[PDB]
């Protein structure tokens, strides 16, 4: 039904015969793939706008010259990969075909990376690709074995955390299916902070110690609330060394009415599966902007498990302590 | 006030020659070319609520937005120029308030709301469900009148985030009227807040029953709650007419013990939504010694925190009360 | 009612900072943000004038105090600012003001240049703010045009009934430090008006004085 | 410092009414009262400012101009809380007299401005003027006020007047104003603007450096001008009555 110019047509498929040695179905199939992508052109024109991926989340660059149509997705996303799709004339079959230009989806198998019908389904495409990718980079984080595997929702990663001393709970983080940024269920303002930070991450190492961060400092952080809801911590002291007891973490807590210079010192190890505490009595002064340890005991260092630990021995500690 | 730059709201008139009645076509819709276009266009917004059962997870149909209709006479609808125009005016607001909510939501992922299409949205609560949608037009339930209300008040949000647009526009012109979807849209935000205030309401009541009234006799719990030119004054007394309504919700309980001694120690505990869906939670509870020593005074975000805090609050007193 | 005291020291070495922010360190609670402060005297360029009229203006601007300039001649006070953010609206609203103002030494230095002139000027850069128990210490290193010229210490607090304690025991802690040439000021400007930033820089000029 | 791009007019009271009509039908808003007293401040003669270089005419001096907003309750007289506080009011402002006399002014002794010239050159159709401006926010001392304070900078008072108008908030940053001035002295109150109503149209503009600014302001302020043909003629008004140099007096009023 499109309004063909049918008497240009006659002259130029004249001209073209009676020039020609063929010649006229080149052009033609040349013609119908240019007016193929240009109407694809023209659809992904017509659902950004108003598409659910307006918001930064596809870009499209056609190139007639070369005839080919670059696909740019998830711009905020640097786990080593640029999400790229080119959509182009495949040589072999003559055919437009749109091929998802990554590696992690070169080496991966049982999943097809070119795709025809693209006029039809270009939306279910879209999708097929998203998820694909988000299933691989699931997979990627199961592979490295920090977040364990749901077996109630395939998207949805759970992640262990001690909420108290004994607990040990799991959370829920889901994947965007339009943008990718991974999100809690309820986050809390340092959870939400955390997730911002894994969001702009780059490396998988750098996830990982992410990851090991949130679980010190969330253990750092329930611990310190404990102390302060009965203790005056401090934050300003900085140790050259850490303290000879896997992550380390100093904590130096006193109060008004003890003698100076004479802090609780807490060194808190955390390894993979298991946390201990190293409480342990020192003094430390400061001179010409340095910490000097100036003195720390050793034949009275009280190694405490994570769970054991509660208000009645915190209370009991105080009184003990000075 | 109005900033939907996608339609201009402008319709021509044409007299019908086979009626010799009066017309209107407006700019955007200019595909549709027959007597059908009243029906082809007539869309509607429509809030379904459904239950969610605690036996399964299937959520059942319990409330749906009445749609009245004052189109009825059809008749005289074609015909009468004004009630065109109120039409039409319904449908630009409907579409104006659809993309605002659309807008909206699309930062609410994080909290359990998300978007099924082009036109509805789903949000979800521990025991309900709603879904609101766009639809053309091509038994009273328990909850009908509360979808009524939910559309009533998402207009009057509408409303209001349109005379705030012109308030400010009017109040100085160098200000690039460019609305900030964390702060200047705010419609689903308190009825959200609304809710959910109420759900942590009722669970932290739970758990002081369960932690303090259940075990501790006595104790009074005590609820409250804590607050030149005509034109400009005109619009400032109906904008702060919405405060109740647009403003966060709080909540306070005060808890006094019965204590012997003359020793009472008093458990304030006030509960605020700083951003409409958050909560949290303020604990003062000050012992017997001094009106102004305030034994703790802490914040929680945590409710098993809470919990696990107002344990140790009834032992202490418990221990207290042995000694 | 908060209250405020200015110590300067002439005699401080540049590592008396340090020490002092050391030997105060057991009961040091927090850190915040660093600040400065600028200090301006301006001259008189008349000749015809009676012998009772002062001849300088003294111009302190606070940094961390919103961008704030203060005046002062003669026991008389003036407080102007310069951001967009502090200007009332009904001055915004009538067309007093076009909305963009300048600070007041660009119009001292620029247009009554005939009869203002610039005589010296006073730089504190990079202080550091410590806060102690229901009081805030403020410590900066002053710079004239040839060099260091000396220490300044700026004390507020909420809670005026333990001021004077307060004062005394951050004199002796300078005591133990050896700083014993010290002068220090806790003057009102206005014994009925009480205004914080003009009293403040009322001590700052009592303090800098020579 | 801003460089104000302005253009002026006058109209006669007779169809004030009838203006006010059309400035809603095109800018799309309602006019706002408003009202301000400004107070002109000069050089000490007393003192002698050799400092002015005569052989090369560094600075010359110049002008100092205060202003302030005033309340309403002091504009309104007895006969007149029955209305409401809109533009109106303005139909019965045509006398002479007026509620805010000599005495409380000078029991009330802000924002400091201080201006220049217009620029030379004929090829200017705008007037483009800079202004240097300050605010003052609070003081304290023995002697606390405006007069003791601009007394101390080294000037004294020269006059005052009290202007009353409306505000129009067009696109753009466009400002247009209608004004009626009220000189005050002793000997009493006398209205320069007698049976009419002076006319202001203006933009500002923060960096005199931008260009492309200045010229999309200039295409604004005449197509504004283009817009009003046939009823009110907008006009650049004489490069030497902006001058507020003391060495020479005159006043645009």
């Amino acid at each position: 039904n499109l309004p063909l110019n049918k008497p240009r047509l006659e002259k130029l498929i004249n001209e073209i015969l009676l020039k020609s040695n063929l010649s006229l179905y080149n052009f033609l199939h040349k013609y119908v793939l240019t007016l193929q992508l240009y109407m694809v052109h023209r659809e992904f024109l017509k659902l950004a706008n108003g598409g659910k991926f307006s918001k930064s989340n596809l870009i499209h660059n056609y190139d007639s010259k070369k005839s080919t149509i670059t696909v740019r997705y998830w711009l905020n996303g640097k786990m080593d990969s640029k999400g790229k799709i080119t959509i182009g004339i495949q040589r072999t079959t003559e055919s437009l075909i749109l091929k998802w230009d990554n590696q992690s989806a070169s080496r991966a198998k049982n999943m097809p990376v070119i795709y025809n019908n693209i006029v039809s389904n270009i939306e279910g495409i879209l999708d097929e690709i998203m998820f694909n990718h988000a299933r691989i980079i699931r997979s990627e984080l199961l592979a490295r074995d920090i977040f364990q595997e749901d077996e109630e929702n395939s998207d949805v990663l759970l992640f262990q955390l001690p909420t108290t001393c004994v607990s040990m709970a799991p959370i829920q983080l889901k994947i965007d299916l339009l943008s990718g940024q991974f999100y809690f269920r309820n986050p809390t303002p340092l959870l939400s902070n955390y997730a911002s930070k894994i969001n702009r991450a780059e490396g998988p190492e750098e996830l990982a110690r992410i990851l090991q961060q949130l679980k010190l400092d969330k253990i750092i952080h329930v611990l310190t609330t404990m102390f302060e809801n009965t203790w005056s911590c401090s934050r300003i002291i900085k140790i050259d060394k850490p303290i000879r007891t896997l992550l380390q973490r100093d904590l130096f807590i006193r109060l008004p009415h003890w003698p100076l210079n004479w802090y609780l010192i807490l060194s808190i190890i955390s390894s993979k599966t298991s946390c201990v505490v190293e409480k342990r009595i020192g003094k430390i002064v400061s001179q010409r902007g340095k910490w000097n340890l100036k003195y720390l005991d050793n034949s009275n260092v009280m190694t405490v498990k994570l769970e054991s630990i509660t208000y009645q021995k915190i209370m009991i500690l105080q009184r003990t302590i000075l | 006030g109005s900033t939907y730059k996608h339609d201009r709201g402008i319709a021509n008139i044409r007299n019908n020659i086979e009626s010799q009645n009066l017309d209107l076509i407006p700019h955007s819709s200019s595909v549709f070319k027959g007597t059908d276009f009243v029906h082809s266009v007539k869309k509607f917004l429509r809030v379904r609520i459904f239950t969610k059962i605690e036996s399964e997870d299937d959520y059942i149909l319990s409330g749906e937005s009445v749609m009245d209709r004052d189109s009825e006479s059809e008749e005289a609808e074609t015909k009468d120029i004004r009630k065109q125009i109120q039409l039409l005016k319904k449908i630009i607001f409907e579409k104006e308030l659809m993309y605002q909510i659309k807008k909206e939501c699309a930062l609410l992922i994080s909290y359990g709301v998300s978007i099924e299409n082009e036109n509805k949205v789903i949000i979800e609560l521990p025991n309900e469900k709603f879904e609101i949608e766009l639809l053309s037009l091509d038994l009273p339930k328990i909850n009908d009148k509360r979808a009524n209300l939910m559309l009533v008040m998402l207009r009057l949000l509408l409303v209001v985030i349109f005379k705030k647009t012109l308030r400010s526009r009017i109040s100085s012109p160098h200000g690039l009227i460019n609305l900030n979807v964390d702060d200047d849209i705010l419609i689903i935000r308190p009825i959200l807040g609304k809710v959910r205030f109420a759900n942590y309401k009722l669970l932290l009541k739970k758990i002081i029953k369960d932690y303090v009234l259940d075990i501790v006799p006595g104790s009074s719990i005590t609820e409250t709650e804590v607050e030149d030119d005509e034109n400009i004054t005109k619009l400032n007394k109906e904008i702060r007419a919405f405060d109740k309504l647009l403003n966060i919700p709080r909540r306070e309980l005060k808890i006094n013990l019965p204590l012997t001694e003359h020793k009472s120690p008093n458990l304030s505990l006030m509960l605020e939504s700083p951003n409409y869906c958050n909560a949290l939670i303020h604990i003062k509870f000050s012992a017997g010694t001094e009106a102004n020593a305030v034994s703790f005074d802490t914040t929680f975000s945590d409710f098993k925190e809470v919990e696990d805090f107002l344990h140790f609050i009834v032992a202490e007193y418990i221990q207290q009360k042995k000694v | 009612m908060g209250k405020s005291a200015v110590i300067f020291v002439e005699r401080a070495t540049p590592a008396t900072l340090t020490e002092l922010k050391d030997a105060l360190s057991n009961s040091i609670l927090s850190v915040r943000d660093p600040w400065s402060i600028d200090f301006r005297t301006y001259r008189c360029s008349i000749k015809n004038l009676p012998a009772d009229v002062s001849k300088l203006m003294y111009s302190i601007t606070f940094h961390h105090h919103g961008r704030q300039t203060v005046l002062i001649k003669d026991n008389s006070a003036m407080v102007t600012t310069a951001a967009a953010a502090d200007i009332p609206p009904a001055l915004v609203f009538n067309g007093s003001s076009t909305g963009v103002p300048e600070s007041i030494d660009t119009i001292l230095s620029s247009k009554l240049s005939n009869i203002w002139m610039q005589r010296q000027l006073i730089k504190g850069d990079a202080g550091e703010t410590l806060i102690l128990d229901g009081l805030t210490v403020r410590l900066v290193n002053l710079f004239s045009s040839t060099g260091f010229k000396g220490l300044l210490i700026e004390l507020q607090a909420d809670e005026a009934g333990e001021f004077e304690t307060k004062i005394a025991g951050i004199e002796g802690h300078l005591a133990e430090i050896r700083a014993k040439e010290y002068k220090t000021s806790s003057d009102s400007l206005g014994p009925d008006t009480s205004n914080e930033i003009c009293d403040l820089a009322y001590q700052y000029v009592r303090a800098l004085e020579l | 410092m801003v460089q104000q791009l302005s253009l002026f007019g006058s109209i006669g009271d007779d169809g004030y009414d009838l203006l006010i009509s059309t400035l809603t039908t095109i800018s799309g808003n309602p006019p706002l009262l408003y009202n301000s007293l400004c107070t002109v401040w000069k050089p000490n003669p007393s003192y002698d400012v050799e400092n002015v270089n005569s052989r090369n005419q560094l600075v010359e001096p110049n002008r100092i101009k205060l202003s302030k907003e005033v309340p309403f309750s002091y504009l309104i007289d007895e006969t007149m809380m029955d209305k409401p506080l809109n533009f109106r009011i303005l139909k019965s402002f045509t006398n002479d007299k007026i509620p805010l006399n000599y005495a409380m002014t000078r029991n009330i002794l802000w924002s400091l401005q201080i201006s220049d010239i217009p620029a030379a050159g004929n090829n200017r159709s705008v007037s483009m003027q800079t202004i240097a401006e300050t605010i003052i926010l609070s003081s304290a001392g023995k002697n606390s006020s405006v007069s003791s304070l601009m007394n101390g900078l080294g000037y004294v008072f020269e006059f005052q007047y009290l202007t009353i108008g409306v505000k129009f908030f067009m696109k753009h940053g466009l400002i247009l104003e209608l004004q009626k001035i009220w000189q005050i002295e002793e000997a009493g109150n006398s209205q320069i603007t007698s049976g009419g109503f002076l006319l202001k149209a203006y933009i500002n503009v923060s960096r005199g450096t931008d260009i492309d600014r200045i010229n999309y302001t200039e295409t604004a302020l005449m197509n504004l001008k283009k817009e009003l043909q046939g009823y009110i003629e907008l006009s650049v008004p004489d490069r030497q009555s902006m001058d507020s140099r003391v060495a020479h007096g005159n006043i645009l009023i």
